[PDB]
Formats: C-alpha cells, structure tokens, sequence
C-alpha cells in the first residue's frame, strides 16, 4: 500500500472519501464536468 | 552650523525615491486592475465550454 493525501469524512457510521475532482482532472480544458446537469420544470 | 544641516535632508533628501518605489507599483498595480463581484464566478461559470 501507499500513503496518499486525501480527505475522509465520517458520516453516519461509514467512513467515506470526499472527492471533489474538478481541480486535478477536467481542468483548464474542454471536458464537461458532470454533476452540473439541468432540470426542467 | 555647516556640519549638522545637510545629514538630515540627503539621509531625508536622497531617500525620496525611498519615497518613490511603493506608488508607481499600485498606479499600474493600482492602474491595470478593476473590480470584484465578477471574479467570484471566475470560479463558478467556465472550465470546458
């Protein structure tokens, strides 16, 4: 295994990664960062 | 009266550009940078396009 810097938040009873990959990946470029979808009302 | 009166204005009259080197780097560092509310979505509306 290898040590890696990342943030881990405990919610409820489960330790989950809290990844917001917009900086390392999808950056300064031409790819659609998902999670910005649209809704129709 | 010849010894004391040019050590205080070439000590204070040759450090004027030592009153010169902070106000010409914010007259284009404060005359090449305007206003704010739009930066803030300079990180909420443009990575891909």
């Amino acid at each position: 295994n290898a040590r890696v810097p990342a943030d881990l938040v405990i919610v409820g009873d489960k330790l989950v990664f809290l990844e917001a990959l917009e900086r390392r990946v999808y950056q300064a470029t031409r790819v659609a960062y998902p999670l910005i979808g649209n809704i129709d009302i | 009266r010849a010894i004391q009166q040019m050590a205080r204005n070439l000590r204070t009259v040759s450090d004027s550009f030592e009153r010169g080197t902070a106000d010409q780097l914010l007259g284009v560092l404060l005359e090449k940078a305007p206003p704010l509310s739009l930066l803030s979505p300079i990180n909420k509306f443009q990575p891909e396009g």
